[PDB]
């Protein structure tokens, strides 16, 4: 026998009047998996089927299971619960962001701001494109790491301080960084006009170097760096 | 009735699934110019290919030079010759020209000196038809592959008008007189049933993993598309054949890439002997996946089991070099030091051979069309398309080769949009469907969220799933088979039984799990009750009472002096099943395999011969 | 649907709805790097009250400046208490000058990992008070 | 196309090295030329720095304005004070030097 307790966020849409609360549950750790999401799954599984909350890969490559728990913004299935006993473990939903239900945020603004940024290959040419491969060093490939293993989990820009107040008009360090990634492809032609994206000072520069960001991606990634390079490039480039 | 909002829709076609191949044949038909919808559960980015990690196959020639002409005899050899050549044939071909064409998307494929896409060495891949060693034809976005694949087309998607119905559990398909017309679903948001008619439907839901105790796949893959074709009363193809990957985390079940063992990686037992010797001499290790498995669990029964419990088996990384094991495979290098807790350049991996691949699904023409059975021949279903792993064109047969599943996703998801844009025009009449129709779709979701009954859901999925795990696994008999089929056949009339407990509109995911059961028990009782009447061993399907290859000869002696068998006496051909939704019971018939290839002077048809590595 | 339109669509949805924002600051971890960043706004602010009150006074109140501060010398002034006065005008402008670098370091693209933020953090606020302490006493 | 976003922020980081220059240049180098050059630098450097304060707290259009107005004024203010103060005054070099050599 080995117990540990859980704090979670609770809000239920249904029924009118009902406040956000918080709700206690007690699950053993020999019967259960060492991972948060392990332990949400046990006690919607067992003791509330009712909790709510988005999951998949339970391997740490969605962002589905992407909330806040003790304090910090990482994946349930990637952070594994504190095996000490007498402390709760608090779970909420990720920051700053409107909540559909319970644990169940509304994305549909991050998911928007990912498309307005164009992440795509674009060329001068689509006549020539589908019938061979184009070429790119090792050296140019080796650009991209770092960048294109970010799985969209929303842990990052829901830990921005700038992202908070600002979540409508500045993109984001997520964005951000998949912005800069199709900039550096070797394959891309429109690195130049990319930048005339963000002219605005809330696009791009509502960024203060502030690091959050880094310090909570469960990826291991660093996009307030690439922030920097877009900042870079922005008062170099041509034209 | 009057208590949900039914809003109806009207599209040109309709894309079921918006994971890989449903991703492909969605902006594939705006590229043509149609009016698309993409109905999905999951945001398109938390489908389930993003979690691959091996690669793609296509014969480009980078590494030394190759022949898509080989990698055809490779893809029809693992098939077990339950392979249909006339798909196999259209996908080895359409392999280059479907990757490229990733490539030029954006997909960011590691490099090589020339600068050309990255391939390696797979699980039973030859040069030469099987006489020129080993094959390296697995291109690779360095271990996170299925990330880049699932991402650049997405990126790639958004410049195109597509509607995309994000978190829209799809109930069941729209039919009338045999046609398609579109899909019902309920919108997991606000809950309202929506309607979404259409000229043409294309599925693309994936497998249904799920129905096992042990799987590497998502919690997400309830082959919802393949219970939504039976709830029809169309058939589902090959069902019993199930992939057991030999390498996977003992805990929860987590993929550790095969592209360990194309690469370096040896896998190691107990006594510390290379086991994959004995029992493969020529491609080893990396052989076939119905060898590998088939001769890790057999290892488990002679006692030669490793950790504490005596079930599990190692695979070794120790012994490759830190410069390429940090490169190649940075992906499995957190993921096992995660779950497993274990450095990948200095110990080795705990892995378990468990279920993965679903090679059978809803029958599926070589152009993507759906197929029906009427009077021993194939039939056209109207308006109706599958593609993916939820299809089953069996263009894997009855064992899928090493990263063969990413390409029959693009090449069938472009094969879809192509034979829509090819049979019809957009802006054609659009059928019209009976105000009264999705009418019972409706009383089986308001049911289970009225829910009043006496078994819990959670612990009617956990009995479905330990009594497959147990019963219908790497190795079966028909007497353990049996007993498995009347359990999860009096598992069904249990069904009525269940208890739920949220009573709400928004979010409710104790309703789209039992959703989710419902679909997954349909796709669990027909493999199983295929498992029973399949009596010979083809690939995967390994049966321990008949461990034979039961074909229309035996093709080790030169068949000239021996009689051909009828139809309806050799195992040589697809299962089809049918599931009676009232009373459970599982009807089940079967067709013959395509021999045939496209074209005989382009591509020759390989005859049936010995089966092993 | 456009990129932009998806915009307008999801706060005329909430906006207009009984949707709660999660707890943002209210329950989220306290880290060095946001409470630095934090400090360095602070700083910043009560100088330019600082200097916009030196400005404002030069126009607005009459008297000179050697008179002023024969009104602070005619208020007999502390030992220490001088010391405090001047100490709480250095640790301000010394930390915000200090850390001043540090944020102009990272537009270079410099130390930007998460050690090197950690490190040069403390290297900024141990630096301050020696050059507060320093110059204080000066 | 225009890039005023980025010739700005470049102006900020400009400043920046100038006022850090300045710090010491005005304590090795004290003279009537220093003390202008730095009541400019120091409020120049303030009010982008309150310009940036208001665009992330600050929300409304019509109120966006007011504050950046205001924030002008001030800032005018401030510099006009300051070089009043080195005109027809000790200076700010020795404003700090009587203030902490006393
Ligand atoms: C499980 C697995 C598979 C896999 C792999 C690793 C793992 C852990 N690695 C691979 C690799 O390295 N190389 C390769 O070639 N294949 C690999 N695989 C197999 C392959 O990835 C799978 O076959 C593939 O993921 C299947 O994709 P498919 O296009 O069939 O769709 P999906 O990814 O499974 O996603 C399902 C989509 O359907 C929608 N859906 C499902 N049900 C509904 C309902 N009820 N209503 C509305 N939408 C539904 C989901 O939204 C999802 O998008
Ligand atoms: C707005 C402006 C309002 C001014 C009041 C604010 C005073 C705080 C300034 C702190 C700077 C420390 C300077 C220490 C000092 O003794 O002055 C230098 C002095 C050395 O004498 P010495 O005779 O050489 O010393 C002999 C040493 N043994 O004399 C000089 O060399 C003059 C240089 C002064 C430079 C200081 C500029 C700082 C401006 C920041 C304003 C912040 C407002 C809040
Ligand atoms: C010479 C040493 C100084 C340097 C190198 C410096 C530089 C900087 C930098 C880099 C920032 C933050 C901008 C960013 O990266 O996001 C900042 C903020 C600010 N500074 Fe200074 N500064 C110095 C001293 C001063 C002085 C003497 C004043 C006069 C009052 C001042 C006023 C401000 C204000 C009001 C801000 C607010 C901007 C913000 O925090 O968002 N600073 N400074
Ligand atoms: C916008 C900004 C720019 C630079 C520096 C700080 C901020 C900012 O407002 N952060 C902020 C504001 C209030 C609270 C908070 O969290 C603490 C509770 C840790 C963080
Ligand atoms: S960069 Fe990292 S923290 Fe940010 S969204 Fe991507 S995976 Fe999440
Ligand atoms: S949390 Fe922030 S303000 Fe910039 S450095 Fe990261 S986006
Ligand atoms: S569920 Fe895929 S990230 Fe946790």
């Amino acid at each position: 026998p080995r117990i540990k307790k859980f704090a979670i966020y609770r809000w239920d849409p249904d029924k009118t009047g009902d406040k956000p609360h918080m709700q206690t549950y007690e699950i053993d750790l020999n019967n259960c998996g060492p991972m948060v999401l392990d332990a949400l799954i046990k006690i919607k599984n067992e003791i509330d089927s009712t909790l709510t909350f988005r999951r998949s890969c339970r391997e740490g490559i969605c962002g589905s299971c992407a909330m806040n728990i003790n304090g910090g913004n990482t994946l349930a299935c990637t952070r594994r619960i504190d095996t000490n006993l007498d402390k709760v473990s608090k779970i909420y939903p990720l920051p700053h962001m409107y909540v559909i239900k319970d644990l169940v945020p509304d994305l549909s603004n991050f998911y928007a701001q990912y498309k307005s940024i164009e992440p795509y290959l674009k060329k001068k040419d689509e006549s020539q494109e589908g019938k061979q491969q184009y070429l790119q060093s090792i050296e140019e490939r080796e650009k991209l790491d770092g960048l294109y293993e970010c799985i969209l989990c929303a842990c990052c820009s829901t830990s921005c301080p700038s992202y908070w107040w600002n979540g409508d008009k500045y993109l984001g360090p997520a964005v951000l960084m998949q912005a800069y990634r199709w900039m550096i492809d070797s394959r891309d032609d429109f690195t130049e006009e990319r930048l005339a994206k963000l002219q605005d000072p809330f696009s791009l520069y509502r960024c203060h170097t502030i690091m959050n960001c880094t310090g909570t991606c469960p990826k291991g990634l660093n996009p307030g760096k690439a922030i920097a390079e877009i900042k870079k490039m922005m008062a170099t480039y041509k034209e | 009735s009057t208590q949900y909002p039914v809003v109806d829709h009207e599209f040109d076609a309709v894309v079921v699934g918006a994971g890989g191949a449903g991703l492909r044949a969605a902006f594939g038909l705006s590229e043509a110019g149609f009016n698309t919808a993409c109905v999905t559960k999951l945001f398109p980015t938390r489908s389930h290919t993003v979690a691959a990690q091996g690669g793609i196959n296509a014969a480009l020639g980078n590494m030394e030079e190759d022949n898509w002409r080989w990698h055809f005899y490779d893809t029809v050899k693992g098939s077990d010759w339950l392979g249909d050549q006339d798909a196999i044939h259209y996908m080895t071909e359409q392999a280059p020209a479907s990757v490229v064409e990733l490539e030029n998307y954006g997909m960011p494929f590691s490099r090589t000196e020339d600068g050309k896409i990255y391939q390696r060495a797979f699980g039973g891949q030859s040069l030469k038809f099987g006489k020129g060693g080993q094959a390296h034809r697995c291109c690779c976005v360095a271990d996170r592959t299925g990330h880049s694949l699932l991402h650049t087309l997405y990126g790639r998607s958004l410049r195109y008008d597509t509607s995309y119905f994000v978190e829209y559990f799809a109930l069941d398909l729209l039919m009338e007189n045999g046609e398609c017309r579109g899909v019902i679903a309920l919108c997991i948001e606000d809950g309202s049933i929506h309607r979404i008619r259409a000229r043409n439907t294309v599925v693309a839901t994936g497998g249904y993993g799920r129905t096992y105790f042990s799987c590497t796949s998502a919690h997400t893959s309830t082959g919802d598309g393949t219970a939504m074709v039976t709830r029809a009363g169309l058939p589902c193809q090959d069902l019993e054949f199930v992939q057991f990957h030999p390498t996977g985390i003992y805990g929860a079940g987590c993929l550790i890439t095969e592209g360990c063992r194309g690469e370096g990686g040896i896998l190691i037992n107990s006594q510390g002997e290379r086991f994959m010797e004995r029992y493969a001499p020529v491609a080893k290790d990396l052989a076939s996946r119905d060898v590998v498995s088939r001769s890790m669990t057999l290892e488990i029964r002679e006692g030669r089991g490793c950790g504490p419990e005596k079930d599990h088996v190692y695979l070794q990384l120790h012994h490759l070099p830190p410069e390429q094991l940090a490169v190649r495979l940075p992906g499995i290098s957190e993921t096992a030091m995660i779950f497993a807790g274990v450095d990948v350049t200095k110990e080795p991996i705990p892995v378990l051979p468990t279920v993965h691949y679903n090679m059978g699904g809803i029958p599926t023409n070589y152009k993507g069309q759906v197929l029906r059975h009427v009077n021993g021949q194939d039939q056209v279903v109207p308006g109706l398309y599958a593609c993916g792993e939820a299809a089953c064109a069996s263009v894997h047969g009855a064992n899928r080769l090493g990263a063969n599943s990413l390409l029959d996703l693009v090449v069938f998801g472009r094969a879809c949009a192509l034979s829509i844009a090819e049979s019809c025009r957009p802006g054609d009449k659009v059928p019209s469907i009976k105000p009264n129709a999705g009418e019972e779709s409706v009383m089986n979701l308001d049911k289970l969220r009225f829910a009043n009954g006496t078994i819990r859901t959670s612990e009617l999925r956990l009995s479905m799933q330990k009594s497959m795990q147990s019963h219908a696994a790497v190795f079966r008999v028909g007497s353990v088979l049996q007993e498995g089929c009347e359990k999860i056949l009096r598992l069904y009339g249990d069904l009525q039984h269940l208890k739920t407990f949220d009573r709400g509109m928004v979010w409710n995911t104790d309703l789209v799990e039992t959703l989710e059961l419902q679909n997954l028990m349909l796709c669990a009782l027909q493999t199983i009750y295929g498992a029973e009447a399949r009596k010979e061993s083809r690939g995967a399907h390994a049966r321990e009472d008949f461990k034979e290859r039961v074909d229309e000869y035996d093709y080790s002696k030169p068949i000239q002096g021996q009689q051909k068998k009828p139809f309806q006496e050799h195992w040589r051909k697809h299962t089809l099943s049918y599931v009676d939704v009232k009373t459970g019971k599982v009807s089940l018939e079967y067709r013959p395999v395509i021999d045939k290839t496209l074209n005989e002077a382009d591509c020759a048809t390989v005859p049936p011969a010995i089966r092993s590595y | 649907t456009t990129a932009k339109e998806e915009m307008e669509r999801f706060w005329n949805k909430n906006l207009g709805s009984n949707r709660p924002l999660s707890p943002h600051i209210t329950i989220y971890r306290w880290s060095l790097p946001m409470a630095m960043s934090i400090c360095h706004r602070g700083t910043g602010i009560a100088l330019s009250a600082g200097v916009s009150l030196f400005g404002l006074s030069a126009l607005l109140l009459p008297g000179n400046f050697e008179s002023h501060l024969e009104l602070v010398k005619s208020l007999c002034l502390g030992p220490t208490l001088i010391y405090t006065a001047k100490f709480g005008i250095v640790f301000p402008l010394m930390y915000h000058t200090w850390n001043g670098i540090r944020h102009l370091i990272w537009d270079l693209g410099k130390g930007l990992t998460i050690p090197q933020l950690t490190q040069s953090g403390v290297v900024v606020l141990i630096l301050t008070v020696l050059s507060s302490v320093g110059l204080a006493a000066m | 196309s225009s890039k005023a976003a980025s010739l700005h922020w470049t102006g900020e980081r400009v400043v920046s090295v100038l006022l850090l220059g300045l710090l010491p240049a005005a304590y090795l180098n004290p003279c009537s030329a220093m003390d202008y050059s730095l009541a400019a630098a120091l409020t120049l450097h303030g009010h982008w720095g309150i310009g940036q304060v208001v665009t992330d707290y600050v929300r409304g259009d019509a109120l966006q304005k007011a504050a950046k107005a205001g924030l002008l004024a001030l800032s005018a203010f401030t510099f006009a004070g300051l070089c009043y103060f080195n005109y027809h005054d000790v200076g700010i070099c020795k404003a700090v030097a009587m203030l902490w050599k006393l």
